[PDB]
């Protein structure tokens, strides 16, 4: 009968979407602080500064990594509060961000902050190495990493996906360690200035310079690997940056 | 004690032909490319070699090969004086290791699923067992051999119920195993030339770089021609090489009516077309545009695939008006491999076992219309 | 609760276009009311019932009764009706019952049949002349060590019509029936005792229905004679219950009643000048005797008609006195009966062993045109088994033997 | 234009069947005969076509975040709405199969249900969120999924079709074998691997 | 009661094997076993809750809107697992990833739910739930343990067989890694249930 | 006019001269059971009864009132029977000259005559059996009709007898059975003939139809395909040209016409030509003082198709008009099939139909258009050594006993 179809759908419906819309508006909260206090163990972790709990990794944050904002049309550090600074909704905003044109979107990426914020690991009082935030589009979501470059403008020292929603197994492996350690000691860079990280399908020669497994099985999230370091090392992003930090 | 008309009316005569006599014809027709194959093989490793060392040197890598002083010891020499004999006798020691491990494992498994299952041996693993030997690199490692011909005797052949009751090319789906299982070994510089320590990129990664003008024997410091490709002294599988072999060998099982013409012409059709097509298109950034169908020819595995393996009977489609349909779609689906697919070089292997996929479709589309003709009894 | 209050009226206006939609679409496209079968085309026949069932559910409720024997499970096949419009086309499981030619002529399964519209139905006149009756039991006397005669007699007091080798489909409620309860004669109780089948006792948990040939000639008036056998686990499965329906008519004795439920069956001679040949087995001998009957007086067929019984010994043979009568009075019908394992008291001095071989080796083996016979069986599964393949290794076509196998 | 590219990923580089291995589960079960295989991919077109488009208006207008209000997201409710959406056009279907239903209705049975629930549908609307997919770009990208969906699910057909000739052990007939045949089939279609839009 | 309805989904009725349901998740996760196994676990207790739910309203699910209702039931839990685990348990949350997705589409937690829940009382329901869940992780974790430990040399990801990339003598196999590997393994796994139970051979 | 080019002539050594001569007296003859398709006898004979030139001798039980009449007046000496009493052969011993005579009229009558009458005469005489359905190359219903009636005017097997030669001889008796079947046929008679010249009929109903080309274009099949494609529904009759003269005589003189002209050749037929036999006749005794010293084998029919003349089968097939005498001596489709095939159809899918038992699909692909003969060139060419003539007919039996 349609007087028992409806009240049943509707009383269902109710139920279950209030639940739900509780569930994650209430939890949202939680969530939010957790996501937020991974990033600080993130960039720790691809520092290699080893941190436990959220007090020390909060503690040691602060202290070691020394994040600033750079202008990616420029490569040069400006002034601003890189501590606070949320890259992702700048990007999203065309007054501090620009669209890219389908040639130039090689991370698949719809637009692109016009400053990002950069981390300088400090042992000291100095630089011993930069990490750069990186990403672009999986299969099934947006992939964000973290890549520790060394003083050297061109030596990678360590890599970390953030943020990732491809399938576990396939393409959620690039939270894989032993996929991750793999980065260590490549080179981002060819001798002429140009992107040189390259994922190989099938895996990449033992000992390559810029060789890098890529993902088996997942190729369209190894795909977004590629593009994303395709655009963020180039021009548009993070390229005029890492030669200047490799004069200096 | 007196059977019936049934088992009397059957045809008193028959044709000479039998699938045995088929078998041969087609393992026949394969010589001529096996033996320059292993011809062509011995000779570019000695160029390869000499390129690389002299001296003390090379007699050091000669001592800890066995392929080079077993050569040695049976009267050949590994110097660049050699002649014809000393190099088919090295090509010889690559080739007939990865033939006789394929014959021996994939001939096991062929008694054993006929043995269990208490069908009868077939003599079509002829064929399958010449063939994938003929199309792999000469480096290749007898172990892969073996698992290559254990894949595409079973998983392909023997678990559809044996010769005859498969889909898929067995062969290839041999060779597809090894490609994507062990890619190292049948994809790089490192596999198509039998010098330990030579690295060399064949004809169509050399195109693909740069362009027909890259085309170069890295070994003697020589360009490619065309006439090298298709006479077959180019670096490649042993017994792609030669397109002249190749077609001296398909012309017979042709004219014997083994090998279909149909398929063969499709094949043909497919890749001159879209391959020029990219040229009238062209790209100043993708050098496989402009290589122009006679290049695609005489190139990587094109002739030997549409000679001996395209033509596989069982695996094709079975009207004439797909066979058609069949060959077209592989020469098309070659070509745009070759082309637009950055990951392999040649798409052949692929684009056939991608066609004997849609075979059955093609029958299918072309018996529903012969059967709507004859609902409507032919219009008469 | 800003957002969850927003997400959750949202969420309704999603779910309730959808349903809408569905429901639009429902009404559009599903039938309402009620479904409206037509039988045989006349209106009086047509049904008309609401959606759902199957159809052999809304036929029995009507005036018309179609016969089944596995009911709801689509294996016997003996409903097949025909489907002139509606229903589509046939499932597979009804395949295996219905041959394609059937298909063309529109024969489906009723119970396999669901019915959800409109359907055509042209049932015969056997199908729609059912008539449901309660018999009164005049005599359950043994006949022999496992088979017993029954005389139902109708109370309306009017004679069963039916055809020779007919059956009258017997319905009985959910009954606890003790194999003690049964009475049998000192003769054939002797060979219970000795395995001691009385212990047994049948516990049918719901009502059931089942099939008996007829016994009785059409001429016989009143009375439906039937010849039952007693149903006992298998010899392979003692651990299996005992009889249901078999078990429920042995308990039974004079005054006793039960219902018929009309008259059933597929199984006649052919009016022809051809012999005739009967291959009796066990049961079989009720629609055996109305054949040999209704040749004889019925007809006054001057045909040649041949009997072939199979008994295990002199105490299962029944019937004896009448079918030599019958052979006496006319000489164109000779019945014989071999014992595959005479008693020593029986001292039996004709044949010996199965009709199988007996038949063959006596009368088809010097026959000059065996397949110019027609020929009509009914016995133990192994019995028609066996006989088919001999009678076939005869070159008999199929259409000259007809099978009425009772299990 | 750019669509025809678009319309190439969907059916031939992105085979949701024998590419990204969406779909197997009706995939495997209805690839006996390819007259009902072909009408299970042409409802799987009517349905992709339908969802995918829908579901990227509902997406844009009502879940985008900051869409209906400032400052709220209604991110949260995509599945549940997706799903929900995809099972409504399913409980239509059957009823539309029953005036083409004996063909298919019977030989589906479970799975015209399970077509909500369809790793190729669900995915197809995920992909139109996952990217930014202009409603044309849906139509066309929805239309494009099905028919390579279908494609496959025809071709596995035809290939069942041709295996009455095949002698395939006792044991891998029917299911085993079909896992077998389309392992293969994925294999053939792997030569799009290195295609790149 | 017993344990026959537990266990008659793991070999008997395997809600792959004999039935096909749950494949497109078996040849993504199958390539590890750890992310198999938590597969398993997941729709195993998605698939008893829901169908536990829908045996309570079985007798109220209208057919026309049936298959809403089943979704419902089986998004709403699992966007709930979801984000009472992104809350708290964060580090497990981003383990189960794109899983949310994974787990509604596959087909064992609707199919349960319409030819068992709709026909059963929730309690039994539930443990259709539990042991369909069970055989689906038996073809899971068997595709799961020769595809990671040929295609990886590791097992859970413990080194099993040394890796020439670490001085190993074995070389991987990288067909293992690829969706047709689960096809191939799977089939033979129906072959070997279908040869030691005749019962399920398909019929000629 | 239909020109064949997708075809094969065998080019078998010992080609007939192609004139009639006079062959060794034939004192033995026999009816083949197992030629008929479907065909179970009802015995009328009995070992040892004398029989006339047209007396029943047994009668079809699935075929009711076909009459299968003796070829010769003579003694009932055996009635073979195989496995399940399958009757192979009635042998009849020739002796005297006694005969059932029937009705005889005017050649200007017979185109007139009543299709009822025509039946009743043809059946009674035996001469019914002469027709074969296509759709199963059966014996006609009694109270069957069709509107295309065949008339095979041509013979492209391997060392056949040239049909021009044997029709010369007997043109007034060819015309007046044309006549016959002029009444006979609900809608046409298609006289199917090579390019040579034949009698015509005066008839407008009769038709002729020109075909040239190799072996396949000689068969009613290959004719009824081109001219009257046949179905379930669309079922046609086909008679050779012998029969129609048999027809004709019937009919002008009320006597069943016996004699036959069949071409007696081979590799080892010391003189191949043309001989003038008897239906049934015996093979023992025609070939006798004919063949050279060897094992050979007598074929009834063509080596393409023909029964294997020994034992109980050594007797001239009914559809048979040659001698074939010779010495003693899986589904891989290389495209040998399609060479042999000129018929509107996929033959390789159709072979593959009947391989693997597929009956429905094999209808669809056009098997109801098809008798063993038609299939015997793909036969013939296939590597794998299939037999697609025994396969089609258990297709077709199997689509006469379900349908
Ligand atoms: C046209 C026709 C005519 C027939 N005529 C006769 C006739 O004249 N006489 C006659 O006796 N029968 C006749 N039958 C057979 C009749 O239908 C019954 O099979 C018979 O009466 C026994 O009934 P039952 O239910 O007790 O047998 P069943 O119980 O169905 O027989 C099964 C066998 O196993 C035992 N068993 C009982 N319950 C079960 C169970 N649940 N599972 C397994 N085994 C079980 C029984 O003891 C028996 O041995 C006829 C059938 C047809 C179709
Ligand atoms: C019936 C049997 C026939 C046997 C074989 C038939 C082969 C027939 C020739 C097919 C057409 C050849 O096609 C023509 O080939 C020549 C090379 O020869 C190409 O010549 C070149 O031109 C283009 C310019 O655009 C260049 O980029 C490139 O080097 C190449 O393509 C032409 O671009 C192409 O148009
Ligand atoms: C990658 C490129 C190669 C693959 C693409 C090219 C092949 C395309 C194949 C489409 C699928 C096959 O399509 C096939 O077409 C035929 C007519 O030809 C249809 O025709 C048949 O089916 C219809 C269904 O309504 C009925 O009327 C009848 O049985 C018949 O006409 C088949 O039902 C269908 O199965
Ligand atoms: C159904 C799907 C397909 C089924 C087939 C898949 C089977 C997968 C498991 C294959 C394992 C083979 O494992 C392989 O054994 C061989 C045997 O020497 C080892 O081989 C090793 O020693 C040999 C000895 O000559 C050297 O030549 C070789 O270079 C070296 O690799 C490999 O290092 C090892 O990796
Ligand atoms: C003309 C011809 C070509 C063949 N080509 C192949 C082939 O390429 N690969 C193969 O494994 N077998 C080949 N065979 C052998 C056999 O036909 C084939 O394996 C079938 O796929 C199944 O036996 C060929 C046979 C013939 C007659
Ligand atoms: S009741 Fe037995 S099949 Fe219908
Ligand atoms: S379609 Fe069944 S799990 Fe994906
Ligand atoms: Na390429």
């Amino acid at each position: 009968s349609i007087k028992k179809t409806l009240f049943v759908v509707i009383a269902l419906s109710l139920v279950c979407s209030i639940i739900v819309s509780a569930a994650a508006v209430g939890l949202r909260d939680k969530q939010k602080e957790n996501a937020a206090l991974d990033k600080q163990s993130k960039i720790l972790q691809v520092a290699g500064i080893e941190a436990k709990g959220s007090k020390q990794i909060v503690e040691l944050f602060n202290k070691s990594i020394e994040p600033r904002l750079v202008d990616f049309n420029t490569g040069d550090f400006v002034e601003g509060d890189a501590a606070n600074y949320d890259q992702r909704k700048a990007a999203k905003e065309a007054s501090e961000s620009i669209k890219l044109t389908a040639e130039q979107d090689k991370a698949k990426i719809q637009r692109r902050a016009n400053v990002g914020v950069v981390y300088l690991v400090k042992d000291g009082d100095k630089t011993s190495k930069v990490i750069l935030p990186v990403h672009g589009n999986g299969l099934w979501s947006m992939m964000y990493a973290f890549v520790a470059v060394e003083t050297d403008g061109n030596t990678v020292s360590g890599l970390t996906y953030y943020e990732q929603g491809e399938t576990p197994g396939l393409g959620g492996e690039v939270e894989n360690p032993a996929w991750r350690a793999q980065w260590v000691g490549k080179k981002l860079f060819d001798e002429n200035h140009k992107p040189a990280i390259k994922i190989v399908k099938g895996g990449a020669p033992q000992g390559s310079e810029h060789g890098v497994d890529g993902l088996s099985g997942a190729t369209l999230t190894s795909n977004g690997v590629q593009n994303t370091f395709d655009f963020w090392l180039g021009d548009m992003g993070f390229g005029p940056f890492l030669t200047k930090v490799r004069d200096g | 004690y007196t059977p019936g008309l049934v088992t009397k009316r059957s045809s008193h005569v028959r044709d000479s032909v039998d699938l045995k006599r088929i078998m041969i014809m087609v393992w026949l027709a394969v010589f001529p490319a096996m033996f320059w194959g292993m011809y062509n093989a011995g000779g570019q490793a000695i160029a390869a070699l000499n390129h690389l060392y002299s001296g003390d040197q090379l007699a050091a890598i000669v001592a800890g090969n066995w392929h080079y002083w077993l050569t040695e010891m049976l009267g050949g020499t590994m110097s660049s004086d050699a002649g014809w004999g000393s190099k088919m006798l090295l090509g010889a020691t690559y080739f007939l290791p990865i033939y006789a491990t394929v014959f021996i494992v994939g001939g096991f498994w062929e008694v054993l699923f006929c043995m269990v299952r208490k069908h009868e041996v077939n003599e079509g693993f002829f064929v399958t067992s010449i063939l994938f030997a003929l199309i792999v690199p000469p480096t290749l490692p007898l172990w892969q051999a073996a698992l290559g011909i254990t894949f595409g005797v079973v998983v392909a052949k023997e678990v559809f119920g044996g010769t005859g009751r498969n889909f898929l090319n067995p062969a290839l789906a041999g060779r597809a195993f090894l490609f994507f299982a062990y890619p190292a070994q049948i994809s790089g510089d490192l596999v198509w030339t039998a010098a330990d320590g030579y690295s060399g990129a064949t004809a169509l990664s050399q195109w693909a770089q740069g362009g027909a003008g890259a085309l170069i024997n890295n070994a003697t410091g020589q360009t490619i021609t065309w006439m090298d490709a298709f006479i077959g002294n180019i670096p490649g599988s042993i017994g792609e090489v030669s397109t002249l072999a190749l077609m001296i060998g398909a012309a017979f099982i042709v004219y014997m009516g083994i090998a279909s013409w149909r398929i063969i012409g499709g094949v043909m059709i497919g890749m001159i077309l879209l391959s020029t097509l990219f040229n009238v298109i062209g790209s100043d950034t993708n050098a496989m545009f402009n290589m122009p169908w006679h290049w695609h020819l005489v190139l990587g595995g094109f002739a030997f695939g549409m000679f001996f393996m395209a033509t596989d009977p069982v695996s094709a489609s079975f009207t004439n008006s797909g066979k058609w349909a069949y060959g077209i779609l592989i020469g098309v689906m070659c070509v745009l491999i070759r082309v637009v697919n950055p990951a392999y070089p040649e798409g052949m292997m692929l684009a056939i076992l991608f066609a004997n996929l849609f075979a059955p479709l093609f029958d299918h589309v072309v018996v529903e219309r012969n059967i709507k003709r004859r609902l409507a009894r032919y219009g008469k | 609760m800003s957002t969850i209050i927003f997400g959750v009226v949202m969420f309704t206006l999603i779910i309730l276009a959808l349903v809408l939609v569905i429901l639009f679409a429902k009404s559009k496209l599903v039938p309402t009311g009620d479904i409206t079968i037509s039988i045989n085309g006349d209106p009086e026949k047509a049904i008309v019932t609401q959606p759902g069932g199957k159809l052999l559910t809304a036929l029995a409720g009507a005036g018309v009764f179609v016969s089944s024997a596995c009911g709801g499970g689509g294996s016997c096949g003996q409903c097949r009706v025909k489907i002139k419009s509606g229903g589509g086309d046939i499932l597979p499981t009804e395949l295996d019952h219905i041959s394609k030619g059937e298909a063309r002529e529109g024969e489906r399964l009723a119970c396999q049949v669901a019915v959800k519209a409109d359907m055509d139905l042209e049932l015969p006149e056997e199908i729609f002349g059912v008539k449901k009756w309660e018999c009164t039991v005049i005599s359950n006397d043994n006949k022999a060590t496992f088979i017993k005669e029954l005389k139902l007699a109708i109370p309306d007091g009017e004679s069963v019509p039916f055809r020779a080798g007919g059956y009258i489909q017997i319905e009985a409620p959910a009954h606890h029936v003790k194999y003690a309860d049964f009475d049998v004669p000192e003769k054939y109780r002797g060979d219970w005792d000795k395995f001691n089948l009385f212990r047994y006792e049948s516990k049918v948990d719901e009502p059931i229905i089942r099939a008996y040939s007829m016994a009785n000639y059409p001429e016989e008036f009143g009375i439906i004679m039937l010849n039952v056998r007693i149903a006992t686990p298998p010899p392979n499965n003692p651990n299996v219950p005992p009889g249901q329906m078999s078990s429920y008519i042995w308990s039974l004795k004079a005054g006793d009643k039960c219902t018929i439920s009309g008259p059933f069956g597929e199984f006649f001679a052919k009016d022809t000048d051809a012999e005739m040949v009967f291959i009796g087995g066990g049961a079989g001998m009720a629609p055996m005797r109305s054949h040999i009957f209704d040749q004889l007086k019925r007809l006054k067929s001057k045909r040649k008609m041949s009997y072939w019984y199979g008994a295990r010994s002199k105490r299962e043979m029944f019937y004896v006195e009448d079918f030599d009568g019958l052979a006496a009075e006319n000489d164109n019908f000779v019945w014989h009966c071999a014992l595959s394992d005479p008693q020593p008291e029986d001292n039996w001095t004709g044949y010996t062993g199965f009709i199988h071989n007996v038949l063959y080796e006596n009368y088809l083996k010097d026959h000059e045109a065996p397949e110019d016979c027609e020929y009509y069986m009914c016995g133990p599964p192994m019995m028609n088994a066996a006989v088919i393949n001999m009678l076939k290794n005869l070159g008999v076509e199929e259409e000259n033997i007809l099978l009425d196998d009772f299990g | 234009e750019h669509y025809i590219s678009l319309l190439v990923k969907s059916i031939f580089i992105e085979n949701m069947a024998l590419s990204f291995f969406l779909g197997m589960c009706t995939f495997l079960a209805v690839s006996k005969k390819v007259k009902t295989s072909f009408g299970l991919g042409i409802a799987v077109i009517v349905v992709l076509t339908i969802s995918v488009p829908v579901n990227n208006l509902v997406y844009n207008l009502v879940l985008k975040p900051d869409a209906l209000v400032e400052g709220v997201d209604l991110s949260f409710l995509n599945f549940i709405t997706f799903i929900g959406v995809i099972a409504a056009l399913v409980q239509i279907l059957e009823m539309i199969l029953d005036r083409f239903f004996p063909p298919l209705y019977n030989a589906l049975g479970i799975f015209l249900p399970l077509i909500t629930v369809n790793c190729a549908i669900f995915g197809g609307v995920s992909f139109m969120v996952q990217r930014d997919y202009s409603f044309a770009e849906s139509v066309v990208y929805g239309f494009g999924s099905g028919v390579g969906w279908m494609l496959a699910i025809v071709a596995l057909a035809g290939i069942r079709e041709k295996m009455k000739y095949s002698d395939v052990p006792p044991g891998l007939r029917g299911l085993g074998i079909t896992f077998i045949t389309a392992g293969l089939m994925a294999l053939g279609f792997m030569s799009f691997s290195g295609v790149q839009l | 009661e017993l344990k026959k309805s537990v266990l008659a989904p793991v070999l008997d009725n395997n809600p792959i094997a004999l039935q096909v349901l749950g494949v497109c998740s078996a040849l993504a996760v199958t390539t590890k076993l750890e992310t198999a196994f938590v597969m398993t676990l997941a729709v195993m207790f998605v698939t008893a809750l829901s169908n536990f739910f829908v045996s309570l309203i079985r007798n109220h699910i209208p057919n026309s809107v049936r298959i809403i209702v089943q979704m419902a039931i089986i998004a709403s839990l699992v966007i709930v697992v979801d984000q009472i685990l992104k809350a708290y348990l964060y580090d497990i949350s981003k383990q189960l990833s794109v899983f949310v997705g994974l787990i509604i589409t596959n087909c064992i937690v609707m199919g349960r739910a319409e030819a068992f829940a709709m026909k059963s009382e929730p309690i039994p329901s539930f443990i259709d739930g539990i042991g369909n869940g069970l055989g689906y992780g038996f073809v899971l974790m068997t595709v799961g343990f020769f595809r990671e430990l040929l295609g990886s040399g590791k097992l859970f990801g413990l080194e099993v067989l040394p890796l020439i990339s670490n001085g190993g003598w074995y070389q991987p196999n990288g067909l293992m890694l690829l969706a047709p590997s689960a096809f191939f393994l799977i089939g033979f796994m129906i072959w070997a249930i279908r040869t030691f139970k005749p019962e399920q051979v398909e019929a000629k | 006019m239909i020109t064949i080019k997708k075809g094969l002539d065998l080019p078998i050594a010992g080609t007939p001269s192609q004139v009639i001569s006079d062959g060794k007296a034939i004192k033995k003859v026999a009816l083949l059971g197992e030629e008929y398709v479907g065909m179970r006898p009802t015995m009328h004979v009995r070992v040892g009864d004398e029989v006339k030139k047209a007396q029943i001798l047994f009668e079809d039980k699935k075929n009711p009132g076909v009459k299968f009449t003796s070829p010769v007046s003579g003694k009932v000496v055996e009635i073979n029977r195989g496995a399940k009493r399958v009757l192979q052969s009635v042998v009849i011993e020739v002796a005297g000259d006694d005969q059932v005579t029937f009705d005889k009229f005017e050649a200007n009558q017979l185109a007139s005559l009543n299709r009822d009458a025509i039946k009743t005469q043809l059946v009674e005489s035996g001469l019914w059996t002469a027709f074969r359905t296509r759709p199963f190359s059966k014996v006609p219903a009694i109270d069957s009709t069709s509107e295309a009636i065949f008339v095979t005017a041509m013979d492209t097997n391997p060392l056949a007898a040239e049909p021009t030669v044997v029709i010369n001889e007997q043109s007034e008796a060819f015309v007046a059975g044309l006549d016959v079947l002029s009444a006979l046929t609900t809608g046409k008679v298609y006289v199917c003939k090579k390019g040579t010249s034949l009698p015509r009929s005066q008839q407008p109903n009769v038709e002729e139809h020109v075909f040239d080309g190799p072996h396949p274009a000689g068969l009613a099949g290959t004719h009824m395909h081109f001219l009257y494609p046949v179905s379930a529904d669309h079922v046609a009759w086909s008679i050779n040209y012998q029969d129609v003269i048999a027809v004709g005589q019937l009919f002008l003189t009320g006597e069943l016409y016996t004699q036959r002209v069949v071409s007696l050749a081979g590799p080892v037929v010391n003189k191949p030509r043309l001989v003038r036999t008897v239906m049934g006749a015996s093979l023992e005794q025609l070939v006798d003082s004919e063949i050279m010293p060897g094992e050979v084998r007598i074929i009834s029919g063509s080596v393409l198709s023909g029964t294997k003349a020994t034992g109980p089968h050594a007797y001239l097939g009914r559809y048979h008009l040659q001698v074939s005498v010779l010495r003693e001596g899986s589904m891989v489709p290389i495209g040998n099939y399609e060479k042999v095939m000129p018929l509107d159809m996929e033959p390789t899918l159709l072979l593959r139909d009947l391989c693997a038992g597929d009956s429905d699909s094999a209808v669809r692909l056009g098997a109801l258009e098809l008798d063993e003969e038609d299939l015997a060139l793909c036969t013939f060419v296939c590597p794998g050594k299939y037999e697609y003539g025994q396969l089609l007919r258990e297709c077709l039996d199997k689509i006469e006993k379900e349908g």
